[PDB]
């Protein structure tokens, strides 16, 4: 959450991830970071909306939007197998079409390729778990 | 504007024929593809097109040495991501535009297709078709660069043996200055396509290919990270009193990407 | 007499502009393109959309705007040009099935038009072209150009005509109808009889108009945003509150 | 004015290559074929494929390759002479219903393109020609020859104008549907005007080109591969181990 | 381009087009016209005595051609925006200092101060800011 910028007053700051599509659920990065724990071993996970090297690669190369969002296509490298098709708005978070109801994990081992910009009210073909 | 110089350095002749560009592929592509024809009009700059010569360079050592195709000028090298294949020669210029103290000969010959790579002595550089030239020449030396070949065309996969055209330092670089200088003359390589330059067969603009020079990351240093430390960088500095030869082993990677 | 013929075709009539004959006297050059690139409908780099059954008439399912930024060729060229002048030819298909009842509308909405919101009955006021999406040939439009001043420059500010298409009638299906049907499309476009260029720079990128690539890295070979660690995890819960507030890791995709 | 139409058909457009024109003095010989093999659209060898609705977009449903191994007419005059040149016409036929959504996009990719792997956005910068599956007459394309070298000899590592199909939109089906629909799908081709030959030889086999002869032998008459025994059975379990590492017995289709 | 080398006698003349977009440009208006960039090529080859260091100086003159055209009369006005900064005609001794309420009593230089301070009064943009 929100830790205090000021020591008790209000800033500036950057706007909540949205709005989304009805259907489509944040896709989040993850990595586990160092809790001192007392008795808990589950291991604290800590989610990104785009992870670094893709905050570098913007600003050192500046794009225009031409549109609203990008149409991605998460390729596994190995064989070819489309694994998801995902939408990566303007604002820097990519979202997945997902009408399940639990957690869904992807392989860490593809390639991002891009496709086309989409207008923001494109579809997706969902997922299934 | 002196005139001690060597102004009497005109486009020489070469013992050559010339050579058909486009004829002979127009009825063996499937499409009619012309160019820009002010493409035509101006030298621009190769992007291999820098050289220079200090007088630390014996008689022998190649200044530069760029084979025939679109890599010889910005527009060609970015219209031949859109093309799968070119025909016909370009004219290529010499800036050789050196102090009037300077004294030395460059000579530029044209190498064949097939002819084997490496060595290259300079005993032998002068049996090519070759153009002799002062360092101290004002007029812009011109040269053809024909284009010789056994097939139709070639594609644009830079592994055609095509035409060279090396530049043999031939006669050391000296100057008679009368103190302490010792000038280092600095060349420049502008070229365009000649009148029959042509591509091929249309296809997908891909940026993933041959030429399509590096670029580099508009970053400032001082936001970059360290390659042998998790840490930001903290300034830039030559110093001569280190190793000099060090062995590290991260953070050395190749400008091919390995 | 006099036979009327209910079915006449289509083909939505246009007043020819001009392209480099006004342009002439005052761009320093004219540049002529391949002639072959006036022969062939490539993809739009702007060209997927989708029509769902949950969408309303009068959603507004693709807004272009003429430019070289319709063609991937025009957009590789234009790296070169610092102005361009001319007309583009659209063309869109459409994969739908014969069980999909519904039409769209696509029309010519020129420059300068407030850029409010359109609804069904001002959509059909403007030169369009009627298409459902049971049809099999695609159907092609001019997009021309109309403009206040003599030529176009490459940074897209100004203004010119849009290509607005809307749904017309709304996307039901005789059968009861899975929701996730979608229809796609694709635009593809290519250019009319009168383009060209204006005067040769060296090419630069950076632009506009170059494809966002992005970086060749898997992502167990990367680091997360938000700690100095590599990423390992890859998930999407629903269960999670779905509108975080996060300040590191965010970002625009044109640097900000 | 100037009435555009929407609906303007199709047909990819060609300039014409040489045939016997450039291979005729450097050539021994030049050899016309029989005058009825350029009017019927016989099958190709390599004739067949499938879209199933398991198939992403951007799949290669087929990569042909321009030879006379595109024709069984001239796949077996092709053993007497030692050449060909000149180009062909392929058409591709598609068994769809009325309940499939799609599109596939067959283009012409030419020699020496590097052979990494088309997008969907790069397949039709091609000349391509875009067909669904609903339609019911077989479309056509031309399969030009563009070459570096005068003529082709009949040993096919010289590269020549391949011909892709990708996928373009996913076969989605508006029915539920069943995931056994392959939409079945033929390639047929013919010469085109400007085809002959080169040389007169014997004919020869071996080759290439011959098609593959099964000996008949039915599997009782036969002899086990790994003992010195007929064959008794021939059964599928799938609760046995699919990746067996046998060493006898393995054979290539090309004798190694 | 023109590529003139650095020891000719003759100046070179050279044109600069109207390539514009308009049909005639605004005078009280700052909009984009064709420039003219001159780069260093190849540097300077060349001996100097002990001081100095032999600078190449070169300028740059200019005359409207046989088409320069105005189009509008109107009357005159003042500010503008072509006008030399003109500084008031007053001496030093008779201003007013600006952080202290007092006059000023002599202007010097002085590097063993804070070279770089960070007044917040007599802080004035060139521009009126």
């Amino acid at each position: 959450t929100i830790p205090e910028y000021n020591d008790g007053l209000l800033v500036p700051l950057a706007p909540p991830i949205g709005p989304f599509l009805p259907g489509e659920v944040l896709l989040r990065f993850r990595t586990y970071m160092r809790q001192i724990d007392t008795a808990d071993a589950a291991a604290e996970a800590i989610d990104c909306a785009l992870p670094q090297e893709f905050v570098s690669w913007f600003a050192s190369n500046a794009f225009t939007v031409q549109s609203e969002a990008l149409l991605l296509r998460y390729r596994n490298t190995l064989t070819g197998q489309l694994l998801f098709e995902c939408k990566l708005y303007n604002e820097g978070y990519i979202a997945l079409s997902y009408s399940g109801s639990g957690p869904l994990t992807f392989p860490t081992d593809g390639i991002f390729e891009v496709v086309s910009w989409v207008p923001r009210l494109y579809q997706l073909a969902s997922v299934g778990s | 504007s002196g005139q001690d110089l060597v102004p009497a350095a005109v486009e020489q002749a070469v013992p050559i024929q010339p050579v058909a560009g486009a004829a002979l592929a127009a009825p063996a592509a499937g499409q009619i593809n012309q160019i820009d024809p002010w493409i035509f009009q101006n030298f621009v700059q190769c992007p291999l097109g820098e050289f220079s010569i200090s007088p630390r360079n014996t008689p022998g050592e190649i200044l530069f040495d760029l084979a025939l195709g679109p890599g010889l000028n910005p527009y060609l090298a970015h219209l031949s991501a859109m093309y799968t294949g070119w025909v016909g020669n370009m004219e290529v210029q010499l800036v050789l535009a050196g102090n009037a103290f300077t004294a030395g000969k460059v000579v530029v010959a044209l190498v064949p297709p097939y002819f084997p790579k490496g060595s290259l002595t300079t005993a032998q550089i002068t049996c090519f078709p070759h153009v002799m030239c002062d360092v101290r020449t004002l007029e812009p030396i011109q040269l053809p660069l024909l284009d010789v070949r056994r097939v139709l065309w070639h594609a644009t996969q830079d592994q055609e043996e095509s035409m060279r055209l090396v530049c043999m330092l031939y006669t050391p670089l000296r100057t008679n200055s009368p103190g302490d200088e010792s000038f280092v003359v600095s060349g420049r390589l502008l070229s365009k396509p000649a009148a029959d330059f042509n591509f091929v067969y249309l296809t997908p603009p891909i940026e993933r290919t041959i030429y399509r020079m590096v670029d580099l990351p508009v970053i400032q240093p001082r936001l970059c990270t360290h390659a042998r430390w998790p840490a930001p960088v903290y300034g830039l500095l030559v110093d001569p009193s280190l190793p000099s030869n060090p062995q590290w082993q991260n953070g050395r990677v190749h400008v091919d990407g390995t």
